[PDB]
Parts: structure tokens; sequence; C-alpha cells
């Protein structure tokens, strides 16, 4: 059934699973027309498909051409997401295919279920967790590859960089979700924290800076403070 | 006009004949039902006074044989049987009639209700849904499960309705996933109408039979089937005009006949609200929407 706080350690067991987040598939800017009406302009989007155990991220870039001449784009986007995830699964060797796919938004359940009818043994699950994967486009290298794409494209990343050499998956996911929650609550402050110290760099083959274990503890503390800071600014506390 | 004689009535029971119901007391001179209209299927059904558990009954067509009812004290129910000796049967019936120990089928001449509920129902199709080929009549009760219910357990006692499942490979063409899920016309017109039922008459017959089993026996899987067959039509953007008009008439008479006090259990809020107010056919069921709004406005 649904994934929640109670069954959270299941994310890090040895059954292959993927989270699918569709928030950033259909992205628009709303603007005024010459006549004073409102219109939208689509920009490139992405499906965020993540193995929480290994950090492997399958970033399917959604180019604005896929929406040309289509109607009801917010509904289409869910089915296009499901089409692309099903295509990804079919492209993987059998022993790499997931046993479960967890969708971060319940509106993806029926589209994914229908696209996966050929895979009756792959469980499609919702989650009660409020995960911050919408903030993936706040990671500069992911935003850059999405915006620069001129055609549909799949790009593969490890969203944990090399962290699993030193920490467990559970801890790596906790770090990722804290980073993304912070970037979602106050992007400017979060990026300031991550780069305030010019001596710490991001390796060419990495997404995040090369913090030592001790520096990650400081960074993680600064991110929590930020989240609590924003929480007080928001609610006046 | 045909007759279903009863050998006797040893236990107190409410007897149904089509949409009529009446009580019989423990051991009264009740010997059966006469003046049954020829040309329709019929259902004779039972609810014991001492144990309302298990409504049960028999679908039959008097054109196919001479049928009677006889209580079986071992199995504890009123059983339908066929009498193969015609002269024996005519003599039994004529004697019970002469002694006026039969209730007369209460049909009002103006009243087309039963025709309207059974327009497309045919004994031969009932006997394929209810499999017991040694008898010309078909037993149904409150507890019998459907083939689909069993998939999700005795197959000889199942209701073999046509399986409808909107999230199935039968319903969804590879490559038309969104199209076929949001507009079920392919599944209705090619898979079900052309493929399985052959024509809309057979589809409506199964729909009507499913409703009647839901209503007369409280058969839950029958209610599921009735609603699935409605939903498949309403969720199709392309339906022949003659089917939509007939569907409106069918549902109108089903809603009209439904006991007001059973609406809570026999009517699925989601399906009806979807069909009348959100679906492709939200404007194609004028009579049904009007009677639903005036009779069950709570549900909506
Ligand atoms: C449908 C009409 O029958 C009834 O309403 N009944 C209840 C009262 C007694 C009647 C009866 O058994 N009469 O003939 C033997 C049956």
């Amino acid at each position: 059934g649904a994934m929640n706080s109670s069954n959270y350690a299941e994310l890090f067991n040895n059954d292959i699973k993927l989270f699918v987040d569709d928030t950033n598939v259909y992205r628009v800017t709303v603007h005024k027309t010459f006549e004073g009406n409102v219109a939208t302009k689509a920009i490139n989007g992405c499906i965020f498909t993540l193995n929480p155990k290994t950090g492997h991220l399958f970033l399917k870039i959604i180019h604005t051409s896929v929406w040309a001449g289509q109607k009801r784009l917010s509904q289409l986007a869910k089915w296009k997401t499901a089409e692309e995830v099903s295509a990804l699964v079919r492209s993987l060797p059998k022993e790499e295919q997931p046993k479960q796919i967890i969708v971060t938004r319940k509106a993806m359940l029926d589209p994914l279920e229908v696209h996966m009818l050929d895979f009756p043994n792959i469980a499609i699950r919702p989650t009660e967790l409020r995960l911050p994967f919408s903030a993936a486009m706040s990671i500069d290298k992911l935003s850059d590859v999405v915006m620069k794409a001129t055609e549909p494209q799949m790009v593969l990343f490890n969203i944990y960089d090399d962290w699993l050499d030193r920490i467990s998956s559970y801890t790596a996911f906790s770090r990722l979700t804290l980073l993304l929650r912070a970037l979602k609550t106050n992007e400017e402050s979060a990026k300031m924290i991550l780069l305030s110290d010019p001596t710490i760099t991001i390796k060419s083959y990495h997404l995040w800076p090369s913090f030592t274990d001790e520096q990650w503890i400081t960074i993680e503390s600064q991110m929590r403070d930020l989240i609590l800071t924003e929480y007080g600014r928001k609610y006046n506390v | 006009m045909n007759t279903v004689p009863f050998t006797s009535a040893p236990i107190e029971v409410t007897i149904g004949i089509d949409q009529y119901s009446f009580n019989v007391k423990e051991n009264q001179p009740f010997h059966g039902i006469k003046d049954i209209p020829i040309g329709h299927v019929h259902v004779i059904h039972f609810q014991h006074a001492d144990n309302s558990s298990m409504r049960y009954g028999y679908w039959f067509d008097c054109r196919m044989g001479n049928f009677y009812i006889q209580y079986d004290p071992k199995d504890g129910l009123y059983k339908m049987m066929e009498e193969r000796d015609g002269a024996k049967f005519e003599n039994i019936v004529h004697n019970f009639k002469e002694r006026q120990m039969m209730v007369s089928y209460p049909k009002i001449d103006e009243d087309d209700t039963w025709y309207n509920l059974t327009e497309f129902v045919q004994m031969d199709k009932i006997r394929k849904i209810v499999r017991k080929d040694e008898n010309q009549f078909s037993y149904v009760d409150s507890s019998m499960t459907t083939v689909q219910e069993n998939e999700l357990s005795d197959p000889a006692h199942s209701l073999n309705y046509t399986v409808i499942n909107f999230k199935s490979r039968e319903a969804i063409r590879p490559g038309h996933e969104m199209e076929d899920f949001l507009d079920k016309s392919y599944y209705l017109n090619t898979v079900m109408l052309q493929g399985i039922f052959k024509n809309s008459s057979n589809y409506f017959g199964e729909l009507q039979f499913a409703f009647l089993n839901a209503m007369f026996f409280g058969n839950y899987g029958s209610s599921l089937q009735w609603h699935a067959m409605i939903e498949l039509i309403c969720s199709s953007a392309t339906v022949p005009k003659h089917m939509l008009d007939k569907l409106d008439e069918i549902l109108y008479y089903q809603i009209k006949t439904l006991p007001e006090q059973y609406s809570d259990i026999l009517l699925n809020e989601r399906v009806w609200n979807i069909c009348l107010y959100s679906s492709f056919q939200k404007n194609s069921l004028h009579n049904t929407e009007k009677i639903m709004e005036n009779k069950y406005p709570e549900l909506l």
C-alpha cells in the first residue's frame, strides 16, 4: 500500500525500487498578451526518477516540442510521465527492473498503472511522505541540462555523488531530502550556505560540493536552522 | 397464460413473482401462481420467514416446459422442478384452479413494468450466465459470487457475467493507453459489442439481468456488474444513438422500480454522479437524470 513514516526503512532494502516525481514535467511561465489576456509559455521540464538505495537518477528531459498542438497539458503530462517511466523499465535488463515504483503524487497512480499493465508484478504505490523532489531544478547542473536541451534526452546522474563510500543509503537519503527541503523553502539562502566557502568546490563529475564529514555536519545544521528560520518567518513564531 | 403449481407450502415464506411479493403462512392452501404472462422470462423467489438469510429463486420461461415448486425438507428450500408428463401437469393445474388455491399474477393492464425491465433478457442467455444444463430454469441466490469476484470460490455455483475491468489489457490497446482509459469507446464498441456480445441487445440483456439479481436477491456481485456495464457506456465518447436512447429507458424503469428504502445499498454514488454529471453521456440520459433527481436527490 502507501509508503509512509512507519515503513520508511523499506526504501533501503535490497528490492529495487524507484521514486517517480512528475512535478517538473510540465512547466510554464504565465504572461499577458498584447490584447491584455493571459497566456502560458512552456519551458523544458523533466521527470525525476530516483533509486533511493543507490542514488541513481534517471532524468528524462521533457522538451517543449512534446506539448505542441496538444490540449489539456496538465493531464497529458501525467500520461507522458507514465509512458516514459514504462519505456525506461522496458529498456532495463530484467534483473535491473524495479519491483516497486513509488509515485510522489497520487494523480500518477492510474496513468502509471495503465502503462505498466505488461508488468503485473511491479507494484505501483503512493506515499504519504511530502518529499521535496520538486526542488531538483534548484540543483544547478540539473537545471542547466534541462534548459539547454533541444530535443528529448535521458541523462543519468548519481544524486548522492560519492557519499555512499562513507555513509549508508538511509543517511544519504536523509541528507538529500534535507538539502532539497532547504532549497525549496529558501533557495537563495540554501545556495548561499552551500557555496559561502570558495575553498570547497563541486567536482566536475558531482552535483554537490566536496564537503568533509565534519563540514557536512555543519552544513546539515545550517540547513535545519534555515528551514526553522523560514518556518518562523512564515508563521510568525 | 401459464401456471406454476406448488405441491405445498410447509414453511412460512414470502414468495416473489417478478416485481410482486406476498406472504404465505406455515401450511395454508397455497398451491401456486396462475395467469403468468407468456412471452417474458419470469423469476419466482423466496425469503423464509424464520431465516431471511438467503433470498433465492428461479428464472424460467413457461414456453420451455411445465415447471412446479416443491419444498424439500432435507435441503430446506422450495425447489423448482420440471414435470415431463403433460397430462399429469394439466390435470394438477386444472384441479388447483377449480379449487381456487392459486394466486393470480396481479398484472395491471396498463402496466408495462415487467416488459420494460426484461426487454432484452432471454432464457438462453441466463442459462449461460447461470450454468446448470440439466435444468431449463436457473437458480440464483443472495450469496452466489461472480467469476470476477472469484478471481480477486466454487465455480459450478458462480454467476458467469462478462468480465469488465477498466485497467486490463483487454480494455487498453498498447500505445493508446491515455486515449483508451479516458474514452472507453474502443472497449465498448470493438471489444465488448462487436467482439463478445455481438450486439447491443445481448449487452442490455446482461445489464438488465444483473440489475434484477441485485434487486431481488441483494446479490452484491450482480450490483457490481450492473454498475460496470452502465459506466462503460457512459465513459465512452462514441456510442450509437439508439443505444443511448434505449439505455435511458432501461435505467429509468430500473430506478423507478427500485424500493426507495434499498437505494442506500443498491446504488453506487460514484458511478451515478460520474455518469449523470461528469461523463461523456452526462446529457444523454434525460429521463434517468430526472427520476434520479426527484427520487434520490440525497445520493447526488
Ligand atoms: C399477490 C396477491 O397475494 C397476496 O397478497 N397474498 C397474501 C394474502 C393471501 C393470498 C393467498 O394466498 N390467496 O390464495 C390462496 C396471497
